[PDB]
């Protein structure tokens, strides 16, 4: 949460959202609509998908080892297999729990970041037209029809052609 | 006519100096040691069961050595054995 | 020496704190004790960037 | 410093906010009076005071080891245990290194994203009545009183009833 | 690629840009020009220049070890002498797999704060005399001659004495 998109300005989530991680909720004259964007799903979810195999390529093959378990005992030379094997147990615990933190935190931050990105495309296709209310929710101030919503999303949407009316609506 | 704003966070006069990834030396407001570098010099008798071993290893005071009779029957969590202990039986 | 006190974590240099993750007095240790580093001090930061008047 | 804010377009702290680590300086007709935010001071506090119990939980309580120490001169053995001895303290100061220059980074991004965190909020909350001056400093375009500015603080700045005023005193 | 400036709303690097990292391209009456910014290529270089000496200082120097190599088969102390050297190789080889891992990572997260935090900059500069285009690139609402172009890229850009053209210019 560095960015503040996620639990921060969005404020909720959106269990009807089943299409995909992130979309939008448009509502106009027509009436209320709800479309998912699959970019930024995308993204996201290729970015999270592998993330344990690019530091732990895979399980290397260990066949014939130290023994790990003595019924006698003998001194020496059992106590120092006994501290091998503690030391590389002790070793590797805290490496997994570091790394497990560490991606847990990277993914927190990656998914808030696709939000944030999100939603700056999305404020920057809408130059002049629209004002952010601030919780993560624009107002558009002209007309905007479906076509005009699913313009938006695509990333197509012209802001010249509704610049005169939409700053009339604004500044009056 | 109009009003004013500013947005800040506090500093500190000396701050102490840290290393992170991109830097050597970073001066921060406030820092943790997380080295204890520093000893008392004695040994807590709580709540291990120490047992000092006056002049006698512990293998001397294993086979019974005269000056470890007082050993005799102890129990340990750590015994901890002295640089001026000495054999004095059959060699 | 022995010492009538409360300690987890004893070296032959005596008890130590064990509240600290890490120690540089010895790397012979019995109990509860911290790890033992190469490092004399590690400081971590718990505050901000210090950027001072002036 | 991955935002920017701190050290970057604040350019400077306050010694003498001693409320909390982030606040609000606010300059009217009235006069010049000071505040920290104690929401964002707290969430940074919140994060930071763990950081380090959440890698390394606890210390780990070690009963009987190897010798470490040795008078004579054996050899394969003293040597092994030597060997195992050196090879955990390298390991292990190398993981202590990495750990908290880790730390480190990550609070100093922390912090500078809460800060940035709370100049987007503000600049949320002033969604037309105000200009940032690029300063990390905000100029409100209206007669913004102590309940004006208390109410930015608070959270609940209502815009609109301003909205009309400062968009005159922009444009002219 | 945290903040979506670079691969991001930028879209394109300058393979022409051969001065710098990052830097500006202006095109106004007199003709297009090309500079490069020195500030955030130095920040950013400096920040990279080491980045390894930081974690791992140098090379810590072995004199005399345990054997690696073996003729005959003896039996405990040579599978013991196997399994720490195996051990201790499997560690470093994990230790250095994540290190380079967090590091790159790091790296382009640090590259991309510094295109974004250079491009919040220039528009911070440009209070209202310019609109963000959307794809990286500023559309100014005066005459801005080549001065005009250097005190942008100086950071001394003097927005009161374009103001009221530049807001005329937009709002009509
Ligand atoms: C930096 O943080 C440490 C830890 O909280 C502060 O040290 C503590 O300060 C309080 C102040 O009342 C004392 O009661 C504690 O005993 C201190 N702890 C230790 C281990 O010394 C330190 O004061 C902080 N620095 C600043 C400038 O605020
Ligand atoms: C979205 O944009 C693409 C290309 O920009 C276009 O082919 C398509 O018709 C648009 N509308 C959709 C996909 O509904
Ligand atoms: C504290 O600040 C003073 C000056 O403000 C400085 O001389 C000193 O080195 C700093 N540190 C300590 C531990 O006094
Ligand atoms: C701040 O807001 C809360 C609720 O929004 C209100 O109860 C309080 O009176 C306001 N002013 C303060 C805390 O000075
Ligand atoms: C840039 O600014 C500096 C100081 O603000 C000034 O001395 C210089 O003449 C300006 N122009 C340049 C460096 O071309």
């Amino acid at each position: 949460g560095l960015f503040g998109a996620i639990a921060g300005f969005i404020e909720n989530g959106w269990e009807g959202m089943i299409d995909g991680w992130y979309g939008f909720r448009h509502q106009n004259s027509e009436g209320t609509g709800q479309a998912a964007d699959l970019k930024s799903t995308q993204a996201a979810i290729d970015q999270i998908n592998g993330k344990l195999n690019r530091v732990i390529e895979k399980t290397n093959e260990k066949f014939h080892q130290i023994e790990k378990e003595f019924s006698e005992v003998e001194g020496r030379i059992q106590d120092l297999e006994k501290y091998v094997e503690d030391t590389k147990i002790d070793l590797w615990s805290y490496n997994a729990e570091l790394l497990v933190a560490l991606e847990n935190q990277h993914t927190i931050d990656l998914t808030d970041s696709e939000m944030n990105k999100l939603f700056e495309k999305t404020r920057r296709q809408l130059r002049e037209n629209a004002e952010d209310m601030g919780n993560g929710c624009f107002k558009i101030y002209h007309k905007c029809d479906n076509a005009c919503i699913e313009s938006i999303r695509n990333g197509t949407y012209d802001h010249d052609v509704y610049r005169d009316e939409a700053l009339n609506n604004r500044f009056q | 006519s109009t009003a004013t704003l500013c947005l800040g966070h506090h500093a500190v006069p000396n701050g102490t100096l840290v290393k992170t990834i991109t830097d050597d030396q970073i001066e921060v407001t406030n820092a943790t040691e997380l080295v204890q570098s520093s000893s008392t010099g004695k040994i807590c008798n709580n709540p291990h069961r120490i047992l000092d071993g006056i002049d006698c290893t512990l293998i001397d005071a294993l086979l019974g050595d005269p000056h470890c009779d007082v050993f005799q029957n102890e129990t340990w969590d750590l015994f901890v054995e002295r640089s001026k202990a000495f054999s004095n039986c059959y060699p | 020496p022995i010492d009538t006190c409360i300690s987890e974590c004893i070296t032959p240099n005596g008890s130590i704190p064990n509240d600290k993750p890490f120690q540089n007095v010895n790397k012979i240790t019995y109990g509860a004790c911290p790890k033992y580093v190469k490092q004399n001090t590690l400081k971590l930061a718990t505050g901000m960037r210090n950027v001072p008047e002036k």
